[PDB]
């Protein structure tokens, strides 16, 4: 699995960064890592695919980086919008497809 | 090279496909010049068409390929002693040879060009 | 445009079996790869299976290996999941998406790009 | 057996990608004997310098192949969407047919060659 | 094409073994026009009989193949370095041409006919 | 009228070496898997190594894999099976037994057809 | 292994019922469940192959049957010569071949 | 005559990364399988990696799979071996040797027959 | 890894044995046994290479044997010189290349 804070604080007008720590065979082997939006009771959305890219519909509040093994989620302009569960994806290798990180609770 | 050719024609099925390669040695070597080199480039031509069909198949350079294509009861319905210990080839072939060209079909249909892009596919992950 | 819509989601006694059903709309569906990625209610998601476009290619997650099967018809625009042999590690919401990988005449799709409202399932 | 023969000709590279098999199977089958001769004989050694070009790389009995050359963007800088998904395979031949030569070069300088190499020696751990 | 065409048959046969595909691209390509027509014909068959000799062995579309033959003393009792870093090709196939035969029968007697059936047989369990 | 006579068991030191041999009349040797399966005194049966009928495929339990190793002659009509480094789990009663597979032109023999009287070993 | 019953009870006329549980990889993915009989002191005797086939010299008293991962072995109308050690076998796959249950016991 | 000279051994933190190079003279580096092979101080000799006489096959132990990276070049007379995301258990001094394995065409050197100097590698 | 004793004493004139148990999958599967000399603060010597031979520059003093999974190094007529670590290496086979036994001191 990967390892996520389980949760994230902050305000309204700042920017935040959610990590993602991962093994060097998934994270540190492959430029296949992508963010989820769960909102309390409804289905994930895809906020960021491909580390760095975002899909049609997405702000670019919504930003990827990744460094070694390490991917970060950094979103700026908190809104109320944005309280959800953010879940990181990794893709493992042919063995084991993906790898889901713990999901992380954001606070506005 | 002649030797024991066709010397197994007469043997179970079974028994017969030990000799495959005598039967497969065989099968490559003025107006009658003209003739003999007709005849020659009659038998490389039908090889070829013969290797072009294993190789369409997953039977390129194999006298014997196991395949994914499952065998139908309506084409022969009798259990393997029947065929493998009981039966001869020509006589198989006399049985089988109404449903042969479904056979080839089925080969070359599914099987090896579904497999063939699944292995394309399977080579990105 | 893009739905998918979860059918036969419920209750199913340990060791019994189940077939969930996804129907997808507002798309190709035989031009997407599809999944199954079940979330726990009070765990995250954790990927169960996928299949590619044709139909031809099943991948499982080590813990439902021998267990689930995942298959689709794209004439029917639908995603099928068996499931047999139900442990009570299995009770999650289950959600179909579009995406997992893709063809090689096609650009890499590892994510879940379209995902399904979700079929509840309790053992 | 000439039924869709060249059908795909004008689909996309990916949709025609399916229908390899009946343009393969299209390439095998006096004075004007002679004529007749030396067509046959022009077909059947032109159908064996391809299969030889295949065999030379990893791609023998093969109608898809995936190698370990890389593609380079001098060659084309479309991505696979505009290759696979709105080219026809004409208009691909025209646009890389000034590399041709390069990349059967290459396929068969390092890749088959060193691969070979290599897994002659990884037959001896 | 022709460039480099048995350049390395004075190297050794360690040498020699890196340029294979010079040599094998070189097989293939009024009473005269029959005399042509012959040559090519009977070029298309022997290398039709080359790969026909490698195709009952396990080395179909392959330059470099190795068996499952152990090399017997009685043909050679060279260490690895005489053959490949001091003697080349040539005289090697001058001091090995009495056992040629004896090698090519083994190598289709049990290996590859032996190897097959077994791969026929793993096929099932 | 198939009968399976082994011989060679015996006592061995911990760490020896041991040759059982199984001969066998009454049927075609040659058309027949064979396969050597041992059962301890007080416990019950283990499949220990299977023969293909021709003698080219031998398959082994994990426990004897490098130090078991099966072998046939179908002239003699002789099983063979060579124990190096024997350690003091292989004490056992072993039993010849004809089947555990087939060729592919023949029904398949998931099963051990026709056994042998036995042959102890201990350790 | 294949778990199984250490003693299974009768007496003559009735029929009794022994089971043989595995693993879906073995019993679940393979229709190749064999049941021996031992009779003690003497070499194992092939009573069913193939879940449900009998060999030649076996009675109809012998039968088999399988449900799911399950395999059973019924043995009607009680004899003296049934008491014996009664062993199950399964196909468990390429790697592992054969897997062996414990023997039961029948006493009469 | 034969000389093996290792140079880029040194400090580096926990995590970091560090290329060794050995730099050899008196032979013909291009005929002859590299390998590298540490000890740590007070243990003994444990074989890292192992990379064939063209440098197209590269073997390492478990433990610095895909972590470490060897290569050669032969033009330069050159052995390169790259550490990713280095740990504490890689404090060592580091030998390039010669040998570990052969061409097909050449007798068997599974050995390590001229030694380097060393390297050593503090985490 | 390849079991060794972690120290032989001996004295001038005499011949010790320096042995190395190793497992049935690398020393009783493959003759390749190789044997390095390493004074101390010095790079490891090739002494002995496939149990038996003898590289160039090395004396007959030196020898080297091999009996199921057991090889063993003969030191014949000591000297001060001799007195090094002495290690064991066994090609492990195509997943595991080489292992190295524990080093042992040779006392003079
Ligand atoms: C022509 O057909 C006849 C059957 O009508 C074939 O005869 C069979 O030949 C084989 C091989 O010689 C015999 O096998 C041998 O049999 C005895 C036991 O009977 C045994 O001593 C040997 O181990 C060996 O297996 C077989 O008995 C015989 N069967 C008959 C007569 O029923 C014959 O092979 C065919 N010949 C051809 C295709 O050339
Ligand atoms: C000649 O080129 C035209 C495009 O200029 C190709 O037309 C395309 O044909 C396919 C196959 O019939 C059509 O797909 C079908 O479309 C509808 C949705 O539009 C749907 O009902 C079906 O599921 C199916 O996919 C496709 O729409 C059509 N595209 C166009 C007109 O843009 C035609 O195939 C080419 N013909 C050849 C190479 O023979
Ligand atoms: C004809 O036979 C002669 C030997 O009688 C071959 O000469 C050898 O050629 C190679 C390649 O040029 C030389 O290798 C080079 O040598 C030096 C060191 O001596 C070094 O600077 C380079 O790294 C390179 O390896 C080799 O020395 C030379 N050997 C001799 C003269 O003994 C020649 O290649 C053959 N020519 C053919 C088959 O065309
Ligand atoms: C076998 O052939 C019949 C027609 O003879 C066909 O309808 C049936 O579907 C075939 N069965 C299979 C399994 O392909
Ligand atoms: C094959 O079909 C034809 C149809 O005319 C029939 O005459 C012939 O008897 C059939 N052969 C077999 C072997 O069924
Ligand atoms: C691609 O082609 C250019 C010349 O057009 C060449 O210089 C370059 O090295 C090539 N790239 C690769 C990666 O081979
Ligand atoms: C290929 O190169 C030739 C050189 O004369 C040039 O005329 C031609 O336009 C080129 N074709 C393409 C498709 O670039
Ligand atoms: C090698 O050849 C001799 C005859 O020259 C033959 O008797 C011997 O059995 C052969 N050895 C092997 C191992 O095949
Ligand atoms: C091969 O055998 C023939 C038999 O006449 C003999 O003349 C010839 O010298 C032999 N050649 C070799 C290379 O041994």
């Amino acid at each position: 699995a990967l390892t996520q804070p389980p949760s994230v604080s902050g305000s309204p007008g700042q920017s935040v960064t959610i990590s993602c720590t991962g093994t060097s065979s998934d994270i540190g082997s492959y430029n296949y890592v992508s963010w989820y939006q769960q909102h309390p009771g409804k289905a994930p959305k895809l906020m960021i695919y491909d580390v760095t890219q975002r899909p049609s519909g997405v702000s670019d509040r919504f930003s990827g980086s990744k460094s070694g093994n390490t991917a970060s989620l950094t979103i700026s302009g908190l809104q109320a919008d944005d309280e959800a569960d953010y879940y990181c994806s990794a893709y493992a290798g042919r063995q084991t497809f993906y790898i889901f990180g713990g999901g992380t609770r954001l606070t506005v | 090279v002649f030797l024991g050719f066709l010397g197994a024609a007469g043997s179970t099925m079974g028994a017969a496909s030990m000799t495959l390669t005598v039967q497969a040695r065989n099968l490559l070597s003025t107006v009658w010049g003209i003739k003999q080199l007709q005849a020659r480039v009659l038998a490389v031509e039908r090889y070829l068409r013969d290797q072009q069909l294993l190789g369409i198949w997953g039977c390129s350079g194999k006298l014997i390929c196991c395949t994914n294509v499952p065998w139908n009861s309506s084409w022969s319905n009798r259990n393997l002693s029947e065929i493998w210990d009981n039966m001869t080839w020509l006589q198989w072939d006399k049985e089988i040879s109404n449903y042969t060209q479904i056979i080839y079909g089925l080969l070359e249909e599914s099987q090896n060009q579904q497999e063939k892009n699944e292995q394309d596919l399977l080579a990105l992950d | 445009e893009v739905q998918l819509v979860e059918t036969g989601g419920g209750l199913v006694q340990p060791g019994g079996s189940l077939k969930l059903s996804c129907r997808a709309s507002g798309y190709t569906f035989s031009s997407f790869a599809m999944s199954w990625v079940r979330q726990a209610p009070g765990k995250g998601l954790e990927w169960v299976s996928l299949i590619n476009d044709r139909g031809g290619l099943t991948f499982y997650v080590d813990s439902v290996k021998g267990r689930f099967t995942i298959s689709r018809d794209n004439s029917k625009n639908t995603l099928s999941l068996q499931m047999h042999s139900l442990r009570d590690g299995d009770t999650a919401v289950y959600y179909c998406a579009t995406g997992g990988m893709s063809s090689a005449l096609q650009s890499s799709k590892y994510y879940f790009d379209f995902w399904g409202q979700g079929a509840l399932v309790t053992v």
